[PDB]
RNA sequence: UGUACAACGGGGUAUUGUAAGCAGUAGAGUAGCCUGUUGUUACGAUCUGCUGAGAUUAAGCCUUUGUUGUCUGAUUUGU
RNA sequence: GAAUGUUACCGCAAUAGUAAUUGAACUUAGUACGAGAGGAACAGUUCAUUCGGAUAAUUGGUUUUUGCGGCUGUCUGAUCA
RNA sequence: GCAGUCAAGCGACAUUGCUAUGUCGGCUCUUCCUAUCAUACCGAAGCAGAAUUCGGUAA
RNA sequence: GUGAACAGCCUCUAGUUGAUAGAAUAAUGUAGAUAAGGGAAGUCGGCAAAAUAGAUCCGUAACUUCGGGAUAAGGAUUGGC
């Protein structure tokens, strides 16, 4: 078994889902669902589509580089399948997932910080410019 | 390898020879129903977990 | 020299790979093919029931020597794990992300020298050189692009397809630093590389191989 | 299954019916193939014989070296270009449907094959795999 | 006139007439051989279809080219909550076929089966078993007489069982009564075992098990009045034929002067009871065990139920049986599971099905995640979170 | 007259694709005042941040610790 | 669908129809046979051709969900809608 | 067929040379017959194997 | 208004709401569409459908009664500011 990352969205592609394309260049492209496959068939650029992870990574909407992401790699060199190592990896994956979620939440908070001041300023502008409405209200 | 040189040539016909699991296949169902276990053949530091599932 | 057969295919090289320290065979069919190697190899070197990308052509999808083994991208993690478990630490296993997955046909190599398809990028060439620890050169046998299918090599000698010219034979012999002979296998088959598997002390070919072919194989490979 | 097949054939979608044009994938000099019939297909009323990846078909070369034209020889499909069910659990399809010409014994006319070669064709045909520099 | 061409007839003639089934419950026709050398056990079970899903199984089929490979395939999920015995039937052989001797009911019955005996239940006084309950007690004799009569003359014993509909997500609230023949020990042992189970519940793992082969019997999907083209697969006329083109043009010859019954006229399609055999059970589930959809090759503590629930069906929440292939009938439909009915010894039956991974992605669309945790990890925090 | 039913509402799962409005030392370039040589103030398709935002969600999707409403309308049946 | 004392549930089956079909692949075995060429049985096992019954798990196809976005002419004073 | 040939019976079998003047056809459909092309089961054939010929029931 | 156009569509002045209708969307039809791979293999026969369609620029063969073929054929562009 192997979950594949969508070429157009990087989303996990579980077995028996989506469509795969093989070109004369002797490489394979996997699409999670028909939407991504149709978008690719139109020669669209994922970096210019807002609903694909490529744009978010390029646009900086989410943490693009982090230390946690270094754990996940294509292990071209296998391991001898030690029983203790299996349990250690099982615990480490959960710990890394929790840490990555915390870091992503922190990054989102840092990106969204300051919206409160803008909202307060907009409310002040709306209140100041509508005296008659307030007078009629009370 | 020195092991190959030390190894004795397979006996064409002798009950006292290597099993040649083809014989194992024949003696427990034959070629059509025998189920070869890919495990138990590889080497591990502890054979106790040799049958464990990853 | 020993005669054997796959289920019914005389192209032993397609369904099996043989080296000086390990052997690989297809899992499909029955154990008759597996037992044939045991008669000659016994338990001196490992014999692994392994598949590559779900195919039985593992003999042509993978290439390597006593120092390392290479597999294409299509190989699943399960196959890589099984190969790692079933082989000693002295035999390296390295996944290859090359465009041409036909490692067995693209790469023809022995314990000292190797030949690769010129289209292979220099990165994969360096990876092959480091993992296998052999000299790697870009060459073709008289225009035969697939060196791994039209040539067989070993520390004792090598054999190429009959169409190889005298100049090409001399050049390849000089490059590989081993004797070479142009001839057929499996009763006139020109695909020598895929027809049979050979090592420094054991050559296995299909039943169709004629007596002159077996004698030539034994003489060139110095098996007797 | 015809001669040269070393195993059972998987059930896959029919891509090339009779008269379908498939590009060549060998150095034999041919460029396109015209399918006239499919070997091993059980003809039924109104049902045009159709091939698939790894199938052996009889075709006549339409473009390429004239020496190969007007003669019918067995051909093996290497690319289907129609989605088929792979047991690994992926609905994969090739960019262009293509085939190769070979004798009934399975020996490839061309010394080498160009471009990707389907797994279900290389596995079933040892000669195709040996003469193919790319699989999948 | 030999018409110059031979073609197979469209549609099997054995599945006629193609009329609607008389009941949504597909009554079982034949039970297994009923060899009395084995312990008493049930022969069938009642379940409700709960959609389907995909399975990846490490095929160990020897000889096949998929040996030791990984193959993805479809599996159907049927909601099979425990079943409760509510009576027994004693059958006596007669020259005119099997005949029902007498029926004995339990001491008390749940409202689910009492509801099955009324069509205006909300208006009903609910007098289901007012006198029968009174007859059961105060002597312990009237029922015992019926039990003795059954023991004396009965030949095959059938247990009256009904599904716990209230446990299922269905809003039906009505149970389905069914007769299940008792196999195993002698008829006296059969009735003794059934008697001890009055008002009790029977699980599903005691009847079926992993790797077991079962036969599916249920009413197929209804489609109403259908044209012959889809009803029997008749080929369409070329184009714009007079008086229609989607119908069989020639119906018969002058001699005979009547329309042959086999000329495949148009009519009702679907809703016909069908029987399928050789269905291998892939997994037996329990509602009290967490991680029902987990596997030794997955480790994920997730239920088989897809994200957001099934389509047109609720959450399993009970015991369920996983079977490969497709089962007749649509979702949330009552389907009866029956044994193979014969001593199957094919290697497929002997095969051991150890699931590698179970698909629990949402069936409501192009699902990309197996559990909400994966979706949260991928998408991350959203605006609504803060 | 209660794990009772129905209309909404809250969530889960999906579809699409970044809504109105605001601000910008982004914005090819063209104009008033002035006096540069990042002048400033105007027009400016687009782009940037709020904003994977906005909208729909069963008419044959799952759930409902909430709000509101409903629960004696006619006929027939006898060994 | 009336009449079967009424309704409801669970059952038997007189009777009518009836279906599966065919070739390949491993082992048998390059074994019996055979001077050579070549070359099989049976049993066991694995697929496929045609036909028949189901069903949307996955993928293909349909868009009136007019569900969500964009585009042109025109209209609501402009934006929005 | 022509012209002979001998002969059990009242002429059988064997035997001698050569030797289109009409409109029906095709797509779908159901059924029936065997005088069996293929499939099941068997016998005789120079069936050593392989392949093949005929014959018997079987739609 | 758009547009070369009284081609096609919307709007103002002016004139109409007249074609029996309520509920459902069974088969089959009438009118109009979409479709994975092949691209005529279907059919008596490319029957029907489809495909190019306006404008700007390059280029345009055989024949010819030199007037035509010709928009031959085949190619590049089309929005907004």
């Amino acid at each position: 078994m192997r979950i594949y990352q969508c070429h157009f969205c990087s989303s996990p592609c579980y077995p028996g889902h989506g469509i795969m394309f093989v070109r004369n260049d002797a490489k394979e492209f996997r699409f999670c669902r028909s939407k991504c496959h149709k978008a690719f068939k139109q020669r669209r650029n994922p970096r210019k589509l807002k609903w694909t992870k490529a744009f978010r990574k390029a646009a900086g909407k989410e943490l693009a580089v982090d230390s946690t992401l270094t754990f996940a790699q294509r292990r071209n060199v296998p391991v001898r399948y030690n029983r203790e190592l299996v349990a250690t990896t099982l615990k480490a994956m959960a710990r890394i997932e929790e840490i990555r979620q915390k870091r992503e939440r922190a990054f989102y908070k840092n990106r969204m910080r300051g919206n409160k001041e803008k909202d307060f300023l907009r409310d002040k502008k709306l209140v100041e410019s509508n005296p008659e409405l307030l007078r009629i209200r009370e | 390898p020195e092991s190959v040189k030390n190894l004795k040539k397979y006996d064409p016909e002798d009950p006292n020879r290597r099993k040649l699991a083809r014989d194992i296949e024949a003696e427990n169902g034959g070629a059509g129903v025998f189920n070869v276990n890919l495990k138990d053949k590889y080497l591990l530091e502890d054979d106790e977990w040799k049958n464990d599932i990853m | 020299a020993t005669r054997t057969q796959f289920e019914n295919s005389n192209e032993i090289g397609v369904f099996s790979k043989l080296t000086n320290t390990y052997c690989l065979v297809a899992v499909g069919g029955s154990e008759n093919f597996y037992s044939a190697f045991e008669a000659e190899l016994g338990d001196a070197i490992p014999i692994v029931h392994t598949t590559i990308a779900g195919t039985r052509i593992i003999g042509r999808m993978t290439a390597g020597n006593r120092r390392g083994l290479l597999v294409p991208t299509q190989t699943t993690d399960q196959e890589l794990q099984h190969l790692r478990n079933s082989l000693p630490d002295s035999v390296k296993i390295q996944r290859v992300e090359e465009r041409l997955s036909a490692l067995g046909n693209v790469i023809c190599c022995n314990d000292y020298v190797a030949l690769v398809h010129p289209d292979i990028d220099r990165e994969t060439e360096e990876l092959i050189s480091d993992v296998l620890g052999v000299e790697v050169f870009r060459q073709t046998i008289s225009g035969n692009i697939l060196v791994g299918s039209y040539c067989s090599l070993s520390n004792q000698g090598g054999l190429v397809h009959p169409q190889t010219s005298v100049q090409d034979q001399e050049e390849l012999s000089s490059l590989l630093q081993v004797p070479l002979v142009a001839g057929t296998v499996n009763r006139g088959s020109s695909v020598v590389g895929a027809g049979m598997v050979v090592n420094d002390y054991l050559a296995v070919t299909g039943l169709d191989t004629t007596a002159p072919e077996l004698s030539v194989i034994e003489s060139i490979f110095r098996l007797q | 299954s015809g001669n040269g097949a070393q195993g059972t054939k998987f059930r896959i979608s029919l891509g090339l019916p009779v008269g379908a044009i498939m590009n060549c994938a060998d150095n034999s000099g041919a460029r396109n193939l015209y399918i006239i019939a499919v070997k091993g297909s059980g003809s039924r009323l109104n049902r045009l014989p159709a091939a698939s990846l790894g199938d052996m078909v009889m075709a006549t070369v339409k473009k390429g070296k004239p020496e190969l034209r007007k003669k019918v020889m067995p051909a093996i499909v290497v690319r289907q270009a129609k989605s088929w069910r792979r047991r690994d659990g992926v609905f994969l399809y090739f960019e262009d449907n293509a085939g190769v010409i070979a004798n009934p014994k399975g020996e490839m006319k061309g010394s080498a094959i160009t471009g990707p070669v389907g797994k279900e064709c290389a596995d079933l045909w040892p000669r195709v795999a040996s003469n193919s520099g790319v699989v999948v | 006139s030999h018409r110059k061409y031979e073609a197979p007839r469209h549609g099997h003639l054995g599945f006629l007439p193609r009329k609607r089934a008389a009941s949504i419950r597909a009554r079982v026709k034949a039970f297994p051989k009923d060899d009395r050398s084995k312990p008493v056990a049930l022969t069938s079970f009642l379940g409700y279809k709960a959609g389907m899903t995909t399975i990846v199984r490490d095929l160990d089929r020897p000889g096949s080219k998929f040996h030791k490979r990984e193959v993805v395939e479809a599996v159907t999920v049927v909601d099979t909550p425990p079943v409760v015995v509510v009576g027994v039937v004693g059958y006596v052989e007669t020259p005119r076929g099997l005949r029902s001797l007498t029926t004995v009911w339990a001491e008390h019955l749940s409202d689910e089966v009492k509801r099955r005996f009324y069509k205006n239940w909300y208006k009903s006084k609910k007098k289901a078993f007012t006198k029968y309950s009174a007859k059961y007690a105060q002597d312990g004799a009237g029922i015992e007489r019926e039990l003795a009569r059954i023991k004396k003359y009965a030949s095959v014993v059938r247990v009256l069982v009904h599904t716990q509909i209230r446990k299922t997500p269905l809003a039906q609230k009505k149970a389905h009564l069914a007769e299940i023949q008792l196999n195993g020990g002698s008829i006296s042992e059969k009735v003794d075992w059934a008697r001890e189970h009055f008002e009790k519940t029977v699980a599903v793992d005691s009847v079926f098990e992993q790797n077991e082969m079962i036969d599916a019997i249920a009413v197929t999907k209804g489609h109403g009045f259908e044209g012959v083209t889809h009803r029997w697969g008749t080929k369409k006329l070329p184009r714009k034929t007079h008086r229609g083109l989607r119908k069989v043009a020639c119906i018969g010859a002058w001699h005979p002067a009547h329309v042959m019954w086999s000329v495949a006229r148009a009519g009702q399609r679907g809703y016909h009871s069908r029987t399928s055999i050789n269905h291998k059970i892939y997994r037996v589930g329990k509602g009290d065990d967490e991680a029902n959809g987990a596997t030794s090759f997955d480790r994920t503590k997730k239920t088989i139920t897809p994200m957001g629930g099934f389509v047109h069906y609720g959450e399993i929440k009970n015991d369920f049986i996983m079977v490969k292939g497709c089962i007749p009938g649509n979702r949330k439909r009552i389907v009866t599971l029956r044994k193979s009915l014969y001593t199957n010894t094919s290697r497929k039956a002997l095969e051991e099905v150890s699931l590698k991974w179970i698909d629990t992605a949402s069936k409501f669309g192009k699902g990309r995640f197996q559990t909400p945790a994966e979706k949260h990890a991928f998408m991350g925090t959203l605006k609504k979170d803060l």
